[PDB]
């Protein structure tokens, strides 16, 4: 009866030098019962990346809804939505359901294709925007992730260094949470190539 | 031609029902005139009580819209009163929603936008009235804004409306070519009222008794209409001149 | 009581004309001349303030309206119709864009919404078409400078330069002579003033000409400092003084 | 042309022919008058006795609004009743919110704005009555006359229907030769006379006289009908003055 | 002529033709008489058959224990108006424990008919009604007409050749007005009245409809064998 | 009342024709010609602009050719503003389908819904019909490459080659003459231009009066690419097919 | 912690830069100072999304109002629109706002509560840190503050909140609205909570993390 | 809160304290609880600050529109508009309002509207949490037709006691004098009224 912790799962995003990283675990459960080992929580619309933790039905629904809105955007604007603009679209859409919210912790990551600037943001379930230069965390092990990120993180990491940091931050936070883990995915995002790595992690 | 019956375009791009509404403007056979002082705005309209059975006190075409805004109508009284009640409602709603007194030019714009909707939607006829709004606005100072059945409106240094309007207009344009300024350079509203009546007399070639006029005055933080006595005082001042 | 006109007042005639759109365009033809020119580094829109009475104060009548900090509009045709379109245009920029994306719409998409409103008055029950053509000048980061014409039908087209109303036929010929793709904004203002001199009968000065530009950002017009990435409106109305400076060098 | 087939259409004159046609149905009606007095108003009406079968005294046409307002009308009688029903809702609504009974000028504009509304659309017909109404409020006595256009003014005396010009002639005479005022009891007699006089313009059928009054001294500012001794007294007064 | 296309259009002389055409449907309707004393009120109606093989149209409808009416014109319009009056009589009872005054019934019918004469797309009622009742102020007869004009009378008649009975009642006035505490005598004076509106036919046993209401008499309808007494 | 001013936009003539549909088609017959040609390896859409002025912005304009989704495009003949209302509806309808089924909308389903909307305006509501005819070019994994047209009547049909707007009688004769089934996209391009070249009411066909689009498999293995040609790309194709 | 202080020729509002989710700091440098219009600024405490959303809605409607009337927006309009909106929603929109600005009418300072009650004052504080801040305001405030005195008092009042309230921390943001001039927004006016340099670099040797699979993602068409 | 309205020879005087509390915390110590709904019709507010402000704003709106159409409304008319809002919405409102006004015909009038939305015309009225403590005092010391100075003293002494005993009341004593001579605002500071 706490929607945000029925299914479990975590998302973390970090900025580095001319790059961003966004990572998620693969667990979907029904309380104690692990159900699926392949439930990915990171989606993308063009070059803008969205991670969603929380109630899994709302994760799936919001992804389907933002794919819908960014498709119409692209047809009318004749260009892909940028991360700053998408962040505002997510915020508007969550606050529209103010008195019947989606039970989710969305995380935006991407590089502004014009300025070249790396961008991350996070939100509460009703739409409030937390924009941080350093890192954003979300999900059942957000306390653990805040702890790991705040120690491990330093500014201006090269993509291959940033990979080690975000990975270690997620891996060690998931291992201290019952409802998170069961496999992880890490997206390393540079100006014009995106590398996606599945991490080997303990399966308990 | 049913293009002459509702507010749709004629072949030559015209709205006859708007044009015919302008003609209803002059049915009352009353001329109105507004001028700005330094500190005040004065609006005078001819008062004509033909029937002896009428209560002359109830015969008016000047309306108190808000504390600060006055309105003179050139047109039939039913449409005049429709416009009055609506402006009162709008000026009160504005004050409740936005926490300040509706400005003269904003009420004018709002009544003009309403008028425009009648020129575009078929089921509403235009009102056969021209509305002259006057106040001393807290931002813009002495103000005259006029609205017609086309939904047109603009601000005026001074203005006249009615059948003999063109004579009053040129009379005022002549004064302002000479005077070289935007307004009546006068301290007291009493002497601006005297100017307004004097220049109406010159332009119409007729004299007035106290019962032949009706006068509205806007000062900072109130608009009020003069009694028969207030005007008699004003007419006597003009006599000894 | 209430609207019983739920049927269209604009219908196809046997020739396939839409009578009421044709007649709206005739109303626009009668309207006072307005024009727009697109330079490399900005856009100018200009029109005559043909005053009704000389007792009128024609500065209280704005024919050139800001729609967003970076978009301006001018018209030829029925003034009241323009005024309520400006009101609806400003509002739709907020309700259908800014309240969603937290930024002002790009020029073509605000135009697209204005066009939509005007199309509806062409087909909805119990209304006549709008009796105006609009020229909308605007800037946006990804499209740069643009100029659009919108007609009573709801049709819009982008222009390097054009004119609408009274003397539009002559004005367009004059603009064709003078327009090149290397015009600086000051060059376009100069041409706009020459073109508008053709179709102006009486007085030609800063008090009878209304002229606005979509140009450089004006931090001095923003109203606040301290946010470096907010640099202020690109829409600027030229003052009576500023117009008269360029008439001495005309 | 054809500008007169649809209510709310302006003619090239700037006229609404359907309202002007409504007036003809009013001009066609029985005569009715109102007389403003010192501290009140008097209403009277001519009722054509169609047939001997009409029960005398029992087809009342003067209608009360609230407790303090009398309404009488010439023209289409059902249109009159419809306008009074609306007036009664307006006075109820006003009293409900503001506690005080509706002042007469306030009440006048409520009827005015409603009647005027029936000249704004082609889906309604204008009212086929001129309405004479008024009474006593906190500011004193008020008589009004309201026309199918929605036009109304305050009146010293008023008349409408077939005998309006005969009635108006006799009213102008009262106004001229009583400039300091007329008493409420006097106005009842004068009313009787003017109805008997104005009946000459309508005299195939013989008629029934009906009077009402609001007087701050005589009825305590309430609307009552004139009956019994006072009615017969005014009937006798009028019978003298025709010979 | 040009001004008769709808109820919302005045003629240049200030007439409503759709209302006048409505009034015409009554004129074409079969005759019905109403008349009253101080104690009783009687309705007599001539019922019209389609041919020799048909029933005779019901003209009289009961509205409450103390009120009823007779119709001439469109029968369905009478059904709507009588149904509306039944509801107003009901409402008066359930809410105020009060039998509806015949005068108030009159006013309510007038205002209901009026709405249809001022609004677009509607049509005037195509029926005339005579309403009898015995309320707290004695016996009453009303004449309703679809213009909205309701009239209180000692007696009247409406429909085809009604003028005959209407003149006779005007002559008889002083006789019948005082048939107090005699049911049979008021009915026979009603039967005599309707007989002035007959041509090439007289009152038969399934032709004639009589209704009475009075001091100690519920509104009740006499038809068939129970009117043989009165021919 | 208001009946007097009602045109009755949704009634039958004595011959059982819809007046307003007939008059809308008459309106469309004066619009710039649009051609669709379907090859075995893609579809061509070519449309002629309503006579351009030398001062119209050529590249940033889209009068005729619109994107519905990544797999479907339309060519428009008629009132542009009417077309834009229907296009935004079609774009939403395609996105509703993707949201519901997690599959791109089949071309016919989209076409049928737009045609059903047009039909409605001819049967109820007493409004004027849409003064628009569409050529739909699209691809789905069921029927592959497809051309359809719809018109104000709400009727729709499938085509190998079709034209709408002005001089369709002339254009359908020339297409019927030179179209073959085996035809590749590059030949279909040449046919489209040669056909407009001959039916045009202009003296000569130039780059600045043309909107041109292809839907090929001409990217990376069994995935579909939409190409809306820039001014320069049309100007080049106009020289390579030898019309300039 | 949010404060407003009136002075001779204007009004100043200040705020801390801490955002919290339960006992966790979500954002160490969020901006709680919001622009309703160029010369009307808002400080927000309560439900974070509610104060941002209500500030933007009224800010949008105020911009349209300004364009419709051809007038500078007034603080009393922002006040009336906010209070009527918050009232309609009977406190379910958890917005607590200090609304300050300059307009043609002069300089104004107001507080709005979630239920739609408003207060006038020369100095105000709101939020968890309001008592710490009000202690400083009640100790130092005098009639006829200069600009520099009002800024110092406002930042002193926020510092009380940063130090003594667990709900407040990090930096001090100021907005100065002076009659006649442009509002100046001093982002991170004071930064007295800089993180000390860490003892160690946790930068990992490359290839520390164990990987199952790689792939290039396609963001192109 | 401690609020009262007292009728006297020349008109009516409204009195209130200036303290607003959230629990034991004084949210505002210089509150104005004397609020104008018309030139010479004022009210004293007690209850939810949101509810009484929203009501007072709506009444000011109704009376400004009343004035436009029918001229100056009576004190009774103003009280009737407050009652209408308070009674019809009794389930969603916590509002105790005293309405005080000056007509030139009717002189000074006081109407109290307690939580139910009932209306009571009184020679004087007291309300707010602090009123409980001065019922005894006010009943003993009030006389009809007092002078301006006597009525100012009666209110000052009365609210002085209410403030002394009620923790919810305090700050300055604000008063508003309503007579033919116009409208007068009075303020009395702690250092004065405390040691009465
Ligand atoms: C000074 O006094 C200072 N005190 C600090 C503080 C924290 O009290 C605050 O009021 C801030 C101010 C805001 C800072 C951000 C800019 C806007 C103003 N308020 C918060 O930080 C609030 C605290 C708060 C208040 C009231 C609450 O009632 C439920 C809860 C929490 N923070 C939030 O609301 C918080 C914001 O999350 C930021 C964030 C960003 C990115 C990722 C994650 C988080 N979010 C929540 O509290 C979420 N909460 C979930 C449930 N909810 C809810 O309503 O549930 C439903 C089902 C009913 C919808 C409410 C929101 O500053 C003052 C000045
Ligand atoms: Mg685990
Ligand atoms: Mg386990
Ligand atoms: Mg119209
Ligand atoms: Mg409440
Ligand atoms: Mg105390």
């Amino acid at each position: 009866s706490d929607p945000s912790s029925i299914n479990g799962g975590i998302v973390v995003a970090m900025t580095g030098k001319d790059c961003v990283a966004i990572a998620c675990d693969l667990r979907l459960g029904s309380q104690s019962l692990g159900v699926s080992n392949k439930f990915e929580k990171i989606f993308h619309y063009g070059h803008v990346f969205l991670g969603i933790t929380g109630l899994a039905t709302d994760v799936t629904t919001l992804n389907e809804m933002f794919r819908y809105k960014t498709n119409l955007y692209k047809l009318k604007e004749e260009r892909a939505i940028e991360p700053e603009t998408f962040t505002q679209l997510v915020s508007s859409s969550l606050y529209e359901r103010r008195f019947g919210p989606y039970f989710v912790g969305p995380v935006v990551a991407g590089i502004n294709s014009k300025s070249g600037k790396p961008f991350i943001a996070g939100f509460d379930l009703i739409g409030c925007i937390d924009e941080a230069k350093d890192f954003i965390v979300s999900g059942t092990a957000s306390d653990q992730l805040f702890g790991m990120c705040e120690s491990l993180y330093e500014p201006n990491l090269e993509p291959e260094d940033l990979f080690e940091t975000i990975s270690q931050a997620l891996l060690n936070a998931a291992d201290r949470d019952a409802l998170s883990g069961w496999g992880a995915v890490v997206y390393i995002i540079k100006k014009d190539e995106v590398v996606k790595r599945y991490l080997k992690m303990r399966q308990d | 031609g049913y293009d002459r019956h509702i507010t749709i375009f004629s072949p030559e791009g015209r709205l006859y029902q708007v044009e015919y509404a302008f003609k209803a403007t002059n049915q009352t056979n009353i001329n109105s005139l507004a001028v700005r002082g330094k500190d005040c705005t004065v609006v005078i309209s001819q008062k004509k009580v033909p029937d002896k059975l009428l209560d002359p006190t109830t015969v008016s075409y000047i309306f108190c819209i808000s504390r600060t805004i006055g309105m003179v109508v050139n047109g039939p009284i039913p449409d005049a009163r429709n416009a009055a009640l609506r402006a009162k409602a709008e000026a009160a709603e504005f004050r409740y929603k936005y926490g300040y007194d509706m400005p003269c030019d904003v009420l004018a714009k709002r009544m003009a936008n309403l008028s425009q909707i009648y020129t575009q939607r078929a089921y509403m006829r235009p009102l056969g009235v021209i509305l002259t709004f006057v106040s001393v606005d807290e931002e813009l100072g002495p103000s005259i804004y006029k609205t017609d059945p086309a939904g047109y409106y603009v601000g005026y240094k001074a203005t006249a409306t009615g059948p003999k309007q063109q004579e009053i207009t040129t009379n005022l344009e002549n004064h302002f070519k000479k005077s070289k300024i935007d307004h009546i350079n006068e301290e007291s509203w009493e002497k601006v009222v005297e100017f307004a009546i004097t220049h109406m007399i010159d332009a119409l070639g007729t004299e007035f008794s106290k019962n032949d006029l009706e006068v509205g005055v806007a000062t900072k933080d109130k608009f009020f209409t003069l009694s028969a006595e207030n005007i008699e005082e004003r007419l006597v001042a003009i006599a000894e001149q | 009581m209430t609207d019983r006109y739920s049927f269209s007042l604009t219908t196809f005639s046997p020739s396939g004309k839409l009578g009421q759109i044709d007649y709206a365009l005739t109303a626009v033809k009668q309207g006072v001349t307005s024009l727009g020119i697109k330079a490399t580094n900005g856009v100018v829109i200009a029109t005559e303030k043909k005053s009704s009475s000389p007792l009128a104060m024609s500065e209280t009548l704005s024919k050139v309206s800001l729609l967003t900090p970076d978009i301006g509009a001018v018209y030829s045709g029925m003034g009241p119709d323009y005024r309520v379109l400006v009101d609806k245009s400003r509002k739709v920029a907020h309700t259908s864009y800014k309240r969603i994306y937290g930024e002002y719409p790009p020029t073509k998409l605000l135009v697209s919404e204005v066009a939509k409103i005007m199309q509806e008055a062409t087909q909805s029950g119990g209304v006549r078409p709008f009796g105006v053509s609009l020229l909308i000048a605007g800037h946006d980061e990804f499209n740069g400078f643009s100029l659009y014409q919108v007609d009573p039908s709801g049709s819009y087209f982008p222009w390097k330069a054009t004119a609408i109303g009274k003397g539009s036929v002559a004005a367009k010929t004059f603009l064709e002579k003078r327009w090149n793709d290397e015009l600086e904004l000051e060059d376009a203002i100069h041409i706009a003033l020459l073109t508008l001199k053709e179709s102006v009968e009486g007085e030609f000065n800063g008090d009878t000409i209304e002229l606005a530009i979509i140009g450089d950002e004006n931090p001095d017009l923003l109203g606040y400092t301290g946010i470096p990435t907010d640099k202020g409106p690109r829409f600027r109305k030229l003052t009576s003084q500023e117009i008269n400076d360029r008439l001495e060098a005309l | 042309t054809g500008y007169d087939l649809s209510n709310s259409v302006f003619s090239p004159d700037g006229r609404n022919f359907q309202v002007e046609y409504a007036v003809k149905a009013v001009e066609n009606g029985t005569t009715s008058i109102g007389i403003k007095c010192n501290d009140g108003v008097v209403f009277a009406v001519e009722k054509l006795i169609t047939s001997k079968l009409l029960v005398p005294q029992k087809n009342v046409k003067i209608q009360v609004v609230d407790r303090h307002i009398g309404c009488v009308y010439s023209g289409l009688i059902p249109d009159g009743r419809h306008l009074v029903n609306r007036g009664r809702e307006e006075a109820a609504s006003f009293k409900k919110l503001y506690k005080t009974p509706i002042p007469i000028p306030a009440f006048a504009d409520r009827l005015g704005q409603y009647v005027q509304a029936h000249t704004l659309y082609n889906s309604v017909r204008p009212f086929g009555v001129s309405t004479i109404f008024g009474g006593v409020d906190k500011n004193g006595a008020h008589l009004y006359m309201l026309e199918p256009s929605g036009s109304y003014w305050g009146y010293k005396g008023a008349a409408t229907g077939k005998g309006r010009q005969s009635a108006k002639a006799e009213l102008e005479k009262l106004v001229d030769h009583h400039p300091e005022g007329l008493s409420a009891r006097e106005a009842v007699k004068q009313a009787a006379k003017i109805i008997y006089l104005a009946h000459e313009d309508n005299k195939e059928k013989d008629f029934e006289l009906e009077i009402s009054w609001c007087s701050l001294s005589e009825t305590n500012g309430l609307h009552k009908f004139v009956k019994g001794d006072l009615l017969q007294e005014a009937i006798d007064f009028a019978q003298k003055e025709i010979n | 002529n040009n001004y008769d296309g709808d109820t919302v259009t005045f003629s240049p002389t200030g007439r409503l033709f759709q209302v006048e055409y409505a009034l015409e449907a009554i004129k074409q309707g079969s005759v019905t008489v109403g008349l009253r004393s101080n104690t009783h009120a009687v309705l007599v109606a001539l019922k019209r058959n389609a041919d020799e093989l048909s029933s005779y149209q019901k003209k009289i409808i009961k509205c409450d224990e103390h009120m009823g009416l007779s119709l001439a014109g469109l029968a369905p319009d009478a059904r709507v108006l009588s149904n509306y009056l039944r509801q107003q009589c009901n409402y008066s009872s359930l809410v105020f424990n009060r039998k509806l005054a015949v005068e108030r019934a009159g006013h309510l019918l007038c205002d209901k008919a009026q709405k249809n004469t001022q609004s677009y797309g509607g049509r005037p009622y195509g029926v005339g009604l005579l309403i009898i009742g015995y309320d707290k102020s004695g016996a009453h007869l009303l004449e309703f007409q679809p213009s909205g004009n309701v009239t209180e009378l000692y007696g009247t008649a409406i429909g085809a050749r009604s003028q005959g009975a209407k003149t006779y009642l005007e002559r008889t006035l002083d006789t019948f007005i005082k048939i107090d505490g005699n049911p049979d005598e008021l009915i026979k004076a009603g039967v005599e009245a309707i007989s002035q509106s007959l041509r090439d036919e007289s009152l038969t046993v399934d032709n004639l409809s009589i209704a009475i209401v009075g001091k100690d008499t519920p509104f009740t309808i006499y038809d068939g064998e129970a009117v043989a007494k009165y021919i | 009342g208001s009946r007097r001013y009602d045109s009755r936009t949704t009634i039958f003539s004595p011959e059982g024709r819809l007046y307003q549909v007939e008059y809308a088609l008459e309106s469309i017959s004066h619009a710039g010609t649009a051609i669709g040609i379907m090859a075995s390896d893609g579809i061509v859409l070519a449309a002629e602009r309503k006579v351009t002025s030398t001062l119209l912005e050529q590249d940033t304009s889209t009068e005729k050719l619109y994107k519905l989704n990544d797999k479907i495009a339309v060519a428009v003949a008629g009132l542009t503003a009417d077309a834009e209302i229907l296009i935004n509806t079609a774009r939403i309808h395609a996105q509703n389908y993707l949201k519901t089924y997690n599959e791109d909308i089949p071309v016919e389903i989209l076409v049928r819904r737009l045609s059903d909307i047009k039909q409605g305006y001819t049967q109820h509501g007493g409004l004027r019909p849409f003064g628009v005819s569409f050529i739909y070019a699209g691809y789905d994994d069921r029927y592959g490459y497809q051309l359809y047209t719809s018109n104000p009547s709400g009727n729709y049909t499938g085509w190998k080659a079709i034209s709408v707007g002005a001089n369709t009688s002339a254009a359908q004769t020339l297409l019927q003459m030179d179209y073959k089934d085996d035809m590749k996209v590059d030949d279909a391009i040449e046919l489209a231009l040669k056909t407009l070249s001959k039916t045009t009411d202009s003296s000569a066909l130039t780059y600045d009066r043309l909107e041109f689009a292809t839907i090929r498999k001409g990217a990376n293995d069994g995935e579909v690419y939409q190409k809306i040609f820039k001014p320069q790309e049309i100007k080049d194709i106009l020289v390579k097919t030898g019309i300039t | 912690t949010i404060v407003g202080v009136k002075f001779n020729n204007g009004v100043v509002i200040a705020a801390d830069t801490r955002s919290t989710q339960g006992p966790i700091v979500a954002d160490k440098n969020c901006a709680k100072l919001h622009r309703i219009s160029p010369k009307i600024w808002c400080a927000g405490a309560g439900t974070a999304a509610d104060t941002e959303a209500v500030t933007q809605l009224i800010g949008s409607n105020i911009e349209l109002h300004s364009l419709y009337t051809s007038r500078e927006p007034r603080v009393v309009s922002a006040l009336q629109m906010l209070k009527q909106h918050l009232f309609k929603y009977q406190g379910h929109i958890g917005a607590y706002l200090i609304v300050a600005g300059v307009d043609p009418t002069g300089s104004h300072l107001f507080s709005i509560h979630a239920h739609g009650s408003t207060d006038v004052g020369y100095y105000l504080s709101l939020g968890s840190g309001s008592l710490a801040a009000m202690a400083v305001l009640e100790s130092h405030w005098k009639q006829d503050l200069t600009k520099e005195e009002a800024i110092k008092l406002a930042s002193d009042a926020i510092q009380a909140g940063i130090w003594n309230d667990l709900g407040s921390g990090s930096n001090v943001d100021v907005c100065v609205m002076e009659i006649g001039k442009d509002a100046e927004y001093l982002r991170n006016y004071l930064t007295p909570n800089v993180r000390e340099e860490k003892q160690k670099s946790y930068k990992f040797p490359r290839g520390t993390t164990a990987v199952l699979k790689e792939s290039i993602v396609n963001i192109c068409d | 809160t401690s609020i009262m309205a007292v009728t006297f020879k020349d008109g009516v005087i409204l009195g209130a304290d200036s303290r607003t509390t959230t629990g034991a915390y004084i949210a505002n110590r210089v509150t104005d609880k004397l609020t104008r709904v018309h030139d010479k019709i004022w009210c004293c507010r007690s209850g939810s600050a949101a509810d009484t402000q929203a009501i007072a704003d709506i009444v000011q709106y109704h009376l400004e529109l009343y004035t436009s159409q029918y001229g100056t409304p009576s004190t009774e008319t103003a009280a009737s508009v407050f009652k209408e809002l308070c009674y019809e919405n009794k389930d969603n409102l916590t509002a105790g309002i005293i309405v005080a006004g000056y007509d030139d015909k009717n002189k000074g009038e006081v109407y109290t509207i307690p939580l139910g939305g009932s209306v009571h015309k009184l020679p004087y009225a007291i309300a707010g949490s602090g009123s409980t403590f001065i019922y005894g005092y006010c009943d003993k010391n009030f006389r009809e037709n007092m002078s301006k100075e006597e009525t100012v003293d009666f209110i000052k002494h009365s609210l002085s006691q209410a403030i002394k005993w009620d923790g919810s009341s305090g700050g300055v004593i604000r008063m508003v004098v309503l007579t033919a001579a116009g409208v007068e605002r009075l303020i009395f500071y702690p250092d004065e009224y405390e040691q009465l």
